[PDB]
């Protein structure tokens, strides 16, 4: 059975002011939360790093 | 807040649709327990 | 006899995606034997064509150059001119011709709307693109599978239910002109689905979330004074994300060719649901 | 749980036809999912029959579970093995979901 | 309808969010090892 | 052989071929009666022509003014021009108040008078006290979109029950056995081309008219008279096909409608001189005269050289006299339609209008219980077993020679309910079926395949356009014998052409080209019958007006004209006659004697 397909609406709709206005707020909140979580993860990651070793050192 | 994160993941990710409301609630309970533990432990 | 095909399918999918991005908006000229001089006098329509019944067919734009001085100025008129004069295999739904049935809803050049009451850019330079409703499965050409829309419409019980017998049976359910005008601008929906196919929440969750049109119909049956199942309907639409998924984008009221305002109806429904949830606690005590 | 079985089948189809699915796009339904659909619909029809003494339960089972059967019906073309796969569904349920 | 000590609940939730964010991000307890090259010296 | 087409067999207690107002009413009425019913339609119910109906539902509720259903009966009889069966008119008129109240009970939103009762407005051809009581306001209208609201309410009620809808199935033919009974129907699923032989006892054949047989017609693109063509191809007769009612007002050059109720609100008809001329043609009711007389007056004024617009081809419908509040409250939809299809702002400009083909008083004959009838070879009429025409497709004679106006929805509802009641009366739910005939659908599949793979010389559109032009030129408001004979010759030639059509799509999924070809065949049959019946009748009655015979002859031509198309391949049309009914169903109302006024 050949599965049916469709043309995604957002690929063929003229850009509108409503999309912009609403997705702007959604992206603002997404950016805020992502920035907070990424800052936490960045602090964790950098603090996880090892200490600098000597030159040509084994173990 | 937690509710909103779950709602966004459900509405945008097709795979996340697999989870029941019961599994979501279990994640909610575990997250609340972990948050309480974090708050308590940081001060110890 | 068959074997695992995860790798072949994956490679084919990636390669096809890349190629389609390179060759997006594939176009085939209906009549290549046209002198570029002639095309100065004719407008170009790019019509989406796809016949899943034929195993060898794939989606594609077809270019038709037509003289716009031979038929009236509407999308449906141009589509039917192309069908009758150029290629009568084109498929589209059409009943009313005056924007009442709502069958001809299509993506008329970037905007979902009824093709029978929508004009097209008269300029001969900019091409016009006619495609089916976006997020609906395509059956053939400009004909989509609106079955799910109707199935959702059925779930709202769109029939007057009354819990109190009529006092005399020789009269009509009383309703003052105010309780009637409360429905004005709300019962004119023709179930064209043009709005709901433009709602992003309906793009993401077609099944769990009822469309703006169906929810507007539920609101119409709720605000109606003659029906007595107000709270029951409110509770029924309050399940999971049948209504909560609406994000008040407002595109529904912008696309509605009938001029209706489903966004306002959904806002009122949300307010009524919130009040219902609160007073299920406040009242019963 | 039976409802979630049907919804799992539908979710697999939807992930198949998702626009973001640039990596696992399949033109023709494979045999395994076809067999799963056929057996799931068979069990659903048997369940509907077993609830003949409870009109409300039968109606709820239809409206709830058969919804995803109808969506699966809409997800695929009417060729190949389609007449045989949806033979039982075409009797009554298909007409209900129109 | 009335909620006993609603204001206390609001402030407790706000305090919990603030404390959790403070400890998770360590927003206030930055690192200045990156600024040392850009700093003057005494003695 | 044609076994290559997949065939699936069903079994139902009753079928309803159509999903208009009549189809839905009959379907859910049958479901109420307890019969396992099915409904077959090529369109989603809410997209049938009933949705486009603007004027109200005509009924004798005494809300706006004192009314008595006997007055409505008299108005209907006079409007029919004494060619409609008295019994059916009596039944419909008597049932109208109950039908409208039941519609309201379903939840149909009607415009409300300040007291809360259903609102009503004047319409063309209404009166009180048997014509001497002045204008009558009995048309209960739901704003200017009554058809839409009525159809949606009926569809909602249908969904309330289980009607086993067959959405977007095209009915090809009727399964009839050698005894003349309608065993069932043979239809095709436009989705995937499956063929279904639905067996059933009774088949309510209500599938609209053939308004699309003309060039300019207000009828929807899907009004191709399939209901009237299935019967014809099955050998049953077609009754009163020559009478075609032209709605007086129709947007010029587009075919869209201007609700007659507008002229009931205070609209005016104006010629180039700038005057209301309908007084000379209807001094008593003025604009609100019978649709036929208004159309004839407009046509005469056009032919008198007083054409209102450029190239003097139409008439001005003035509406800016009314207050803008009234226009926006009672005529919103038509105002918008005028703005769109004419670019004329109704509030301060006059619309262009011209009489346009609107309604088909013809259809499959019935008795009044909605049972198809056919003349036995003796000449006496007999009831066709298991076949119940209803709606516009049924020539129950309730409209006679000229539909009164706003009575079509009333007819739909009343006679759909009547058909359901009759099925309840005769059939029993628990009746086993006998097997279908040996040759269930050989001819249906034969025609389907013949049109599917046709490789003739003329395209479907060319033939359809030729037929429409011929009908427009020769079956216009005024008929004359020489012109009608020329039209008959042209239609015979076009029919000869149709045997060599060309089709460009050989597929099955939504093969709209094949659907349009089949509808073209149906319209050709209907057009041939219509033109011949018009040619034979030598009089000027109702909507059938002839320049050669300007006087109606009750002595000779007070009889329905039945048309037969036997041996479709031959395409030769015969005509016989069936006497009118002058006996009411009861002694409550005395039958109206044939008068000599018709306004
Ligand atoms: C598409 C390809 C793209 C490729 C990209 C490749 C990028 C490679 C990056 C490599 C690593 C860079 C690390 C920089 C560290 C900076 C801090 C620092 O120096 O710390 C010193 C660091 C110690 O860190 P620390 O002090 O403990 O804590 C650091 C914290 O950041 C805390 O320090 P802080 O407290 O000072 O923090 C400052 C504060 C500052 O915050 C603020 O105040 C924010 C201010 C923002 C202002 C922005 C203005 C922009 C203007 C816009 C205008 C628009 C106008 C439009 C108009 C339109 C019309 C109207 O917070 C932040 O900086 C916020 C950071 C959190 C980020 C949140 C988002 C995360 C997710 C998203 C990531 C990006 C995705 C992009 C996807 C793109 C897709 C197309 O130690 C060092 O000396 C290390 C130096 C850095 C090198 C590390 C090397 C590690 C190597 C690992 C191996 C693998 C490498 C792989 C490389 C691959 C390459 C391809
Ligand atoms: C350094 C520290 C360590 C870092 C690594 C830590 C890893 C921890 C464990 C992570 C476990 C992840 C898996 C479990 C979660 C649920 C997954 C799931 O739904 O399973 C089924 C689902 C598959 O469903 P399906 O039915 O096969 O797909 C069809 C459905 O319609 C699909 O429907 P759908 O909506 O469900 O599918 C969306 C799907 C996404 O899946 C997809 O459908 C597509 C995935 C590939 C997209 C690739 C990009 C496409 C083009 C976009 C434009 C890019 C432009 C770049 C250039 C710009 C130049 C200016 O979303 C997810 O996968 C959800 C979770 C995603 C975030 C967590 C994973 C992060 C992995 C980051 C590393 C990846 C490897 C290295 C890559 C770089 C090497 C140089 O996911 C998978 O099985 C795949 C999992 C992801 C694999 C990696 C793909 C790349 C992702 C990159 C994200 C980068 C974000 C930015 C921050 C990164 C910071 C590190
Ligand atoms: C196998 C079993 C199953 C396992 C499943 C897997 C997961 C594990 C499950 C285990 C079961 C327990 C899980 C933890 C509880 C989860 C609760 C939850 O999710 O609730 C959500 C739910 C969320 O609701 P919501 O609507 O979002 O509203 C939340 C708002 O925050 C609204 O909050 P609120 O407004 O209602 O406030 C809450 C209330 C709660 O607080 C209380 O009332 C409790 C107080 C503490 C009691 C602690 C008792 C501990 C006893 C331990 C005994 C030993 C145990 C040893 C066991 C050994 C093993 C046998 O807060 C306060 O009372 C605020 C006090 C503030 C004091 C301020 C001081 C002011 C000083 C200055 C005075 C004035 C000076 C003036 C000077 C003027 C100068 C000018 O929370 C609540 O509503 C309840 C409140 C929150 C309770 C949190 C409790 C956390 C406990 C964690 C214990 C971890 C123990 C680990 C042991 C490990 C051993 C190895
Ligand atoms: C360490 C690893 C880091 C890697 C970084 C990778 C970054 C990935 C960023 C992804 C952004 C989001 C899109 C993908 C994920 C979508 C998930 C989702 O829910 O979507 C589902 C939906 C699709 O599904 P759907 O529309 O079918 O919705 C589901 C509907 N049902 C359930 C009915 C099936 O949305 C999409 O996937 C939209 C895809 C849009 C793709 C846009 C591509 C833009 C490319 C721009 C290139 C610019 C190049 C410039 C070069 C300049 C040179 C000079
Ligand atoms: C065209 C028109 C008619 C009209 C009107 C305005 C316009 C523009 N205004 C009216 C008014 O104000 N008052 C009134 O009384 N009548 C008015 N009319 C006329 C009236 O509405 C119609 O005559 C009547 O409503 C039509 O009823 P009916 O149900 O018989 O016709 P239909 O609605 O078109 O129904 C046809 C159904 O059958 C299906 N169909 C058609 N062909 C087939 C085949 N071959 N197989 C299967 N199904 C078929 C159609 O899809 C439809 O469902
Ligand atoms: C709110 O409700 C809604 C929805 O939800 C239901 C929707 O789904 C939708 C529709 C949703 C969709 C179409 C979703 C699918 C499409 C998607 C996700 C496409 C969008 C993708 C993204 C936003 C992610 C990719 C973008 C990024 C990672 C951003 C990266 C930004 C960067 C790097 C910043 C670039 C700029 C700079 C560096 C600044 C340079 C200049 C300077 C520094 C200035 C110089 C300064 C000095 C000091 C000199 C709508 C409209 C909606 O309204
Ligand atoms: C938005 C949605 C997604 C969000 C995701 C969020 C994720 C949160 C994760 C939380 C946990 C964080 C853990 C951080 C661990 C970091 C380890 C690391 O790589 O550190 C760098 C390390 C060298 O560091 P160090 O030894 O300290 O030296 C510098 C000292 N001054 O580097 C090394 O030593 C290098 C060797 C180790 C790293 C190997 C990595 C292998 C990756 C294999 C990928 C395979 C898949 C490829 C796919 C594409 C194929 C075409
Ligand atoms: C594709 C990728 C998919 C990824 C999916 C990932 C899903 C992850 C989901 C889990 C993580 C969610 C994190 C949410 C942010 C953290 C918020 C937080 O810290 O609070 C958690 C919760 C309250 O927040 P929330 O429930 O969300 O909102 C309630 C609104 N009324 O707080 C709680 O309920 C915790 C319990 C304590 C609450 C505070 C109690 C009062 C505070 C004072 C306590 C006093 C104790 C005694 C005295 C001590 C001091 C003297
Ligand atoms: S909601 Fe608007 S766009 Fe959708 S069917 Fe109703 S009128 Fe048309
Ligand atoms: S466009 Fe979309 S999500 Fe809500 S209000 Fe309007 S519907
Ligand atoms: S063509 Fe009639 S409403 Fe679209
Ligand atoms: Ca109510
Ligand atoms: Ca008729």
């Amino acid at each position: 059975m050949r599965t049916k397909l469709y043309n995604a609406a957002y690929f063929l709709l003229n850009n509108n002011e409503s999309f912009g206005h609403s997705f702007g707020i959604r992206l603002k909140i997404v950016g805020l939360n992502t920035w907070i979580v990424g800052y936490a993860v960045s602090r964790y990651y950098f603090s996880s790093l090892r200490v600098k070793a000597a030159q040509d050192e084994r173990f | 807040m937690f509710k909103e994160l779950i709602h966004i993941f459900r509405t945008y990710y097709i795979t996340f649709r697999y989870l029941k409301k019961s599994n979501i609630n279990f994640l909610k309970n575990l997250s609340y327990t972990l948050i309480a533990y974090y708050l308590i432990i940081n001060f110890q | 006899a068959e074997s695992n095909d995860a790798t072949s399918i994956c490679l084919e999918s990636i390669s096809g995606t890349i190629k389609g991005l390179q060759k997006a908006n594939y176009v085939v000229e209906h009549n290549p034997n046209l002198t570029s001089e002639e095309k100065k006098h004719l407008k170009q329509f790019l019509v989406y064509r796809y016949n899943p019944a034929d195993p060898h067919d794939q989606p594609k734009y077809v270019s038709y150059w037509c003289d716009i001085k031979k038929f009236p100025p509407m999308f449906l008129d141009a589509i039917l001119y192309i069908k009758n004069e150029l290629d009568p295999t084109l498929s589209i739904r059409r009943s009313c011709r005056e924007g009442i049935c709502g069958s001809c809803a299509v993506n008329c050049d970037g905007l979902h709307t009824l093709a029978c009451i929508s004009g097209f850019n008269r300029d001969l330079s900019k091409p016009t693109i006619i495609t089916p409703l976006g997020h609906m499965f395509i059956l053939k050409d400009l004909v989509v599978d609106m079955t799910n829309f109707y199935a959702q419409y059925k779930m709202i019980e769109p029939y007057l239910k009354r819990k109190t017998p009529k006092p005399d049976a020789n009269k009509e359910y009383p309703q003052s002109p105010e309780q009637r005008a409360l429905l004005d601008g709300l019962y004119e929906c023709v179930l064209c689905a043009a709005c709901s196919t433009s709602c992003p929440s309906y793009w993401w969750h077609p099944d769990r979330y009822l469309g703006p049109a169906i929810l507007q119909q539920a609101y119409r049956w709720i605000v109606d004074s003659r029906d007595e199942y107000t709270q029951e309907r409110i509770e029924r639409i309050a399940e999971d994300v049948r209504l909560d998924d609406c994000q008040q984008i407002g595109m529904c009221s912008f696309t509605c060719p009938k001029g209706l305002n489903p966004q306002l109806s959904l806002k009122n429904l949300m307010d009524m649901v919130k009040d219902f949830r609160q007073k299920r606690i406040e009242q019963e005590v | 749980e039976f409802y979630w079985e049907l919804k799992t089948i539908y979710l697999e189809l939807s992930r198949g036809v998702a626009t973001s699915n640039f990596h696992n796009k399949r033109e023709v339904t494979h045999s395994i999912i076809e067999s799963d659909i056929k057996n799931s619909i068979h069990k659903y029809i048997q369940l509907i029959d077993d609830l003949k003494d409870y009109p409300e339960w039968q109606h709820k089972v239809r409206e709830e579970i058969g919804y995803y059967a109808h969506m699966i019906y809409t997800s695929v073309n009417h060729d190949g093995n389609f007449p045989e796969i949806f033979k039982e569904f075409n009797k009554v349920d298909s007409l209900y979901y129109f | 309808l009335p909620i006993r000590n609603i204001q206390f609940a609001r402030y407790h939730y706000l305090a919990a969010v603030t404390v959790f964010t403070y400890f998770a991000t360590r927003c206030c307890l930055l690192d200045y090892k990156k600024y040392y090259p850009l700093a003057s010296v005494k003695k | 052989l044609t076994d290559k087409y997949t065939v699936i067999d069903h079994t139902y207690d009753a079928i309803v071929v159509g999903a208009g107002g009549a189809g839905l009413r009959a379907a859910f009425g049958l479901v109420e009666e307890g019969f396992k019913t099915a409904c077959i339609t090529k369109l989603f119910p809410t997209r049938s022509h009933t949705v486009a109906a603007q004027g109200g539902i005509n009924a004798a509720l005494g809300n706006m003014t004192e009314d008595d259903w006997k007055w409505h009966f008299y108005d209907t009889v006079k409007g029919s021009d004494w060619l409609g069966d008295q019994d059916a008119i009596q039944y419909m008129t008597r049932e109208a108040p109950a039908a409208v109240l039941e519609l309201e009970s379903y939840g149909l939103p009607f415009s409300r008078t300040p007291e809360g009762k259903i609102y009503q407005r004047a319409f063309g051809g209404q009166s009180l006290k048997f014509g001497k009581g002045g204008q009558a306001r009995r048309t209960a209208c739901a704003a200017d979109r009554t058809g839409h609201a009525m159809l949606h309410t009926l569809f909602g009620r249908s969904l309330a029950y289980n009607c086993n809808f067959f959405i977007e199935y095209f009915v090809i033919d009727l399964i009839m056995d050698e005894e003349g009974a309608c065993r069932g129907v043979i239809c095709m699923s436009m989705a995937d081309g499956s063929i279904h032989r639905i067996r059933a006892h009774y088949t309510v054949l209500a599938a609209g008219g053939y308004g699309r047989s003309y060039l300019s017609c207000t009828a929807a693109h899907t009004c191709t008279g399939d209901g009237m063509a299935l019967a014809t191809r099955a050998g049953l007769p077609l009754e009163d096909p020559e009478f075609v009612q032209f709605h007086p007002t129709g947007i010029y050059g587009s075919g869209c409608l201007m609700t007659e109720g507008c002229r009931g609100e205070g609209g005016i008809l104006v010629n180039s001189n700038g005057e209301a001329f309908m007084e000379k043609y209807a001094p008593t009711a003025k604009d609100l005269a019978s649709r036929d007389v208004v159309s004839r007056a407009m046509t005469i004024e056009i032919l008198e050289g007083r054409g209102v617009g450029p190239k003097k081809d139409h008439i001005f419908l003035q509406l800016h006299h009314l207050s803008p509040e009234t226009l926006h409250q009672r005529l919103p939809g038509i105002s918008e339609t005028a703005r769109i299809f004419a670019g004329v702002d109704v509030t301060k400009e006059p619309a262009p209008v011209v009489p346009t083909v609107h309604y088909n008083m013809g259809g499959v004959p019935t008795n009044w219980k909605t049972e198809v009838i056919t003349q036995d070879k003796n000449g006496k009429d007999k009831i066709v077993p298991g076949l119940l025409a209803a709606g516009e497709n049924a020539c129950a004679s309730v409209h006679g020679a000229n539909r009164l106006g706003a009575n079509s929805l009333l007819d739909i509802v009343v006679f759909g309910r009547a058909a359901a009641k009759l099925v309840k009366e005769k059939l029993k739910p628990g009746t086993p079926h006998k097997d279908l005939p040996k040759n269930a659908g050989e001819q249906a599949l034969a025609r389907l395949d013949k049109y599917r793979f046709a490789n003739g010389e003329y395209t479907t559109h060319h033939v359809r356009t030729a037929m429409q032009e011929t009908m427009q030129r020769h079956a216009a408001v005024f008929r004359i014998e020489k012109l009608m004979a020329e039209g008959v010759q042209k239609l015979d030639h076009i029919y000869e052409q149709s045997k060599s059509l060309k089709t460009f799509d050989r597929g099955l999924v939504w093969n709209t080209d094949l659907i349009e070809t089949l509808e073209l065949e149906n319209l050709l049959l209907c057009s041939k019958q219509t033109l011949l019946a018009g040619l034979l009748r030598k009089e000027s009655r109702g909507a059938h007006a002839r320049d050669d015979f300007k006087e109606r002859d009750d002595k000779n031509w007070m009889k329905h004209s039945l048309t037969w198309i036997k041996d479709v391949n031959t395409g030769k049309t015969e005509v016989t006659y069936r006497d009118v009914i002058n006996h009411t169903l009861d002694s409550e109302v005395t039958p109206v004697p044939p008068a000599k006024r018709s306004y």
